[PDB]
Parts: structure tokens; sequence; C-alpha cells
């Protein structure tokens, strides 16, 4: 957004996250043995899913794969959900030990309310496309139209590229997996459990397919990544 | 237990809760009109259930029942659920504005750990018999040790409720609950509710005049109704 | 703060 | 609320 400051020829080239295939190219590129068993291509699609296409953390990841085995690679894949990015924090071509020190700053610069919105988007399902009303439940605000959730969730995606806007089929945002496990081991352990419950309230009223408005009352489809959140908040 | 201090012909007489019928007598006594419709005798069983047989609070109630109508009595019955004992604290022949100020002390004297077990029995069901292991889920530390803390807790202010058989089970009354509601840490309510849904589902991966069976501990969803209210409290 | 005074 | 911003 620093560009609204200018009045000029402003042209943009956006660096998106590395596609599932480029990650392959990148691995082959720095000496990585490619899978054979099915549960080896899966080890690597897990890493690629977790570090939601991210050059820097992918890099700490290879650099931290010590024996080079697919095995110790899935070890790191374990190490990643249950100790956060700190399981793979390393000396890297990046000036920073782990991706959390970088996103750090990005969160500090943030509008105070956006700091809030962000702090709560923990209590979501990661790598899942989900509607504005499903966000109006955990996200704060100072009536009957909650688009304000959307202005905030947009500023949040423009400014460190933390969310992810996707216009149709229906107006939905998304938190990636790296941009989430940052928030896991970083927000106040309480505000997680407050979001799970403050969610389970609105949670009742009267695959490549979005969750229909006939089936929102049950977020239980995503029970797994919530059981992981309640098990977390109770340690 | 102060009596263990005396080596003697110690003789004891315990003043139990005013039974449901005696309560009627007490109301009758200072001029309070007795029920007729079903949801009025039921309103009065709401007060007597709530005020878990309690002279003092029964009295705070009447004194605060202004027009005397069952109508304004149920007003208080609402006020009591959503604002605690503080909803009915009044000038009474009692030395305490409300039974909560009195119980505070009963809560200060307590072994530090026993203060803990108590602080947690919030996330239980009031007026319900539940087994020692079903309690082992929320209480600090064979978890029989839980029962020792729960006996000390009923012995030291009559805060709980022991029932030897059918199976060794305890119980928490109602005055003794809304003391704890608006008094234990607003977080610790939600933490106890959650530490329970956890160890409960842990009993889930091992595989009326009736006690809750061991085939069915796995679902406290039975008391889902009140569990849903206590949850609406902590989390907001 | 686990209680009040207490 | 935010463990020292991260």
């Amino acid at each position: 957004e620093i560009s609204n400051a200018a009045s000029q020829t402003c042209e943009f080239i956006e660096v998106t996250s590395l596609e599932i295939d480029e990650c392959y190219d990148f691995l082959e590129a720095y000496g990585m043995p490619m899978p054979v068993g099915e549960k080896e291509e899966d080890v690597l699609n897990k890493t690629i899913e977790l570090s939601s296409g991210n050059p820097a953390t992918l890099m700490m990841f290879f650099k931290s794969c010590e024996p080079k085995t697919f095995e110790k690679m899935a070890q790191l894949n374990n190490k990643l959900e249950s100790r956060g990015l700190v399981g793979v924090e390393c000396i890297t071509p990046y000036s920073y030990k782990s991706l959390a020190m970088a996103l750090q700053r990005c969160v500090e610069v943030l509008s105070d309310e956006d700091r809030s919105a962000l702090a709560f988007a923990v209590v979501m399902p990661p790598g899942v496309d989900i509607p504005v009303k499903l966000w109006s439940c955990v996200i704060p605000v100072d009536e009957q139209l909650d688009d304000e959730v959307a202005d905030r969730l947009k500023r949040l995606s423009k400014r460190g590229a933390l969310l992810s806007g996707k216009r149709m089929p229906v107006l939905t945002f998304k938190i990636d997996h790296i941009i989430h496990m940052f928030l896991k081991h970083v927000v106040d352990a309480q505000t997680i459990a407050n979001g799970i419950s403050i969610l389970e309230q609105r949670l009742l009223e009267i695959e490549t397919v979005i969750r229909p408005e006939d089936f929102p009352k049950f977020m239980q489809l995503h029970q797994k990544f919530y059981d992981s959140l309640k098990n977390f908040a109770c340690c | 237990e102060i009596s263990n201090a005396a080596s003697q012909t110690c003789e004891f007489i315990e003043v139990t809760s005013l039974e449901i019928d005696e309560c009627y007598d007490f109301l009758e006594a200072y001029g309070m009109p007795m029920p007729v419709g079903e949801k009025e005798e039921d309103v009065l069983n709401k007060t007597i259930e709530l005020s878990s047989g309690n002279p003092a609070t029964l009295m705070m109630f009447f004194k605060s029942c202004e027009p005397k109508t069952f109508e304004k009595m149920a007003q208080l019955n609402n006020k009591l659920e959503s604002r605690g004992l503080v909803g009915v604290e009044c000038i009474t022949p009692y030395s305490y504005k409300s039974l909560a100020m009195a119980l505070q002390r009963c809560v200060e004297v307590l072994s530090d750990e026993d203060r803990s077990a108590l602080a947690f029995a919030v996330v239980m069901p009031p007026g319900v018999d539940i087994p020692v292991k079903l309690w082992s889920c929320v209480i600090p530390v064979l978890d029989d040790e839980v029962a020792d803390r729960l006996k000390r807790l009923s012995k030291r202010g009559a805060l709980l409720s022991g029932k030897r058989m059918p199976v060794l089970t305890f119980k928490i009354d109602h005055i003794i609950h809304m003391f704890l509601k608006h008094v234990v840490d607003a977080q610790t309510i939600a933490n106890g509710i959650s530490i329970l849904e956890q160890r409960l589902l842990e009993i889930g991966n091992n595989n009326e005049t009736v006690i809750r069976p061991e085939d069915f501990p796995k679902f406290m969803q039975l008391h889902q109704k009140f569990y849903d209210s206590l949850k609406n409290f902590a989390c907001c | 703060p686990m209680f009040n005074f207490m």
C-alpha cells in the first residue's frame, strides 16, 4: 500500500508463493533425492503444503535436513506443527533464523485492529477457503452488515501478504499454513481458546467445493484442525 | 475437623439443609402465600433448589421479595442465575450482607490445594451425583487422593456432599455453586470446561434415583444444557 | 487472580 | 495478547 503514496507510473510485479512444482525444481536444484514410495512424495507435499510455498523457510528446511534422508525430512515435518517454525530455524542465506522474526515486523506495523483480526485468524482451518460470515464470528469490530470484516481481512492480505483474497464463487479469504503456524506458537494461549469458544457460539443459529450455506452450522468437517487447537490450548 | 483437636467425649450435631418441606414452613411463617398453578409451586422449588436448603439466603430472599407476589419472586429467580448471590444480598438478621461474604472466609481457611479443588468444582453439575474418576478429570495433583480433598472440602464449611454407595460419589449443591460462578477466575471456568472435554474424550479412546454408569461417562453431554450456560459465561 | 480477595 | 509481537 505504500504505493498510494505516489502519483505516477506505478507498475507492479507481485512475488507469489512458489507453486507445488517449482518447489520440486528447487529441491532437485540443491541436491535432493526425489521420492519413490507414495508415502515419500507425500512427505514432500506435506513440507510443500506446510511451508505454504515459501522460498526462505523451504531453504531453512533443506539446510536443516542434516542426514538428507526423506525420513529425517518427515521428522522435520513433525517437528514443524508441534514446536512451530523453531523446529527448523537455521543459519540461512536469509538474514533471519526463522520466518517468524520476519513476519514479526509486519505485524508490528499493522493497524491496531488489524493486529486484532490477525491475532484471531489462528482459530481457523488452514489451507481452506472459507466465507465472510464464517469470519465475522471470530473477528472483532466496534448492526447487520459485516463487510467491515472484509475491509480488515483485505488490509491484512495486502500488508505482508498474510491472508488471501479470492472474489468468486463467493467472497472468501484464507489463511495459509506458514502464515498460520506463525500465529500458533506466537499469540496469547488464551486468545486461541477464546476464539474456539466464541466461535462454537455462532455455531448453531436456526475438497475443491466451498462449504455451502446449508451446512455452516457444523464446522465439524474441520474437526481435526480444531482438535489440534484444543489439545494445544490445554498444555 | 477442629474437633480432632479435642481428645474426648466429643459429640457432634450437624445442622443439614432446610429440607424442601421445612422451607415451605419458613415462608408460611412470616406470611408468604403458598403456590397453586404448577409453574408457581415449581417457582418455589426453583428458589428452594437454588438456595440449597439455606436459612440465611431464604431470608435475604423474602426481605428482598418487595410486593410479595410469586411474580416478583420469579423475578428474583431470574436475577439469581445471571448475577449470583449478589442479586439477592440484603439487610438481614445475618451478620453478612450475603452468604458469599460469609463463605469467602470458609474459602480462605482451606489448605492451598483444597482451595484449588474447590476453585474447579465450578465446571461440575449442580445438584448431581458424579463418580470419583469423573471428578479426577478437573482436580489437581490411583486417584483416590481426589476423594480425600473432596471430603476435607465438605468437612470444612459443608461445601460439597458425600454419598458412600452405590458407588463412591460426591456432589455440589447450588448456593455453593453461584458463590463460585461470580467468584472463581473468569478464565478458569472455561479452562475447567475444556480440561474436562479433554479427559472425557480420553475415557473415549480406552475402548433420577440412578447413578451414572461407567458405560456412559464418556458423554457429559447429558448435562449439556447447563454446560452450555456456564460456557456462555466464561468465553462471552 | 484466581478468586477475588481471596 | 501477542508474545512480544512474535
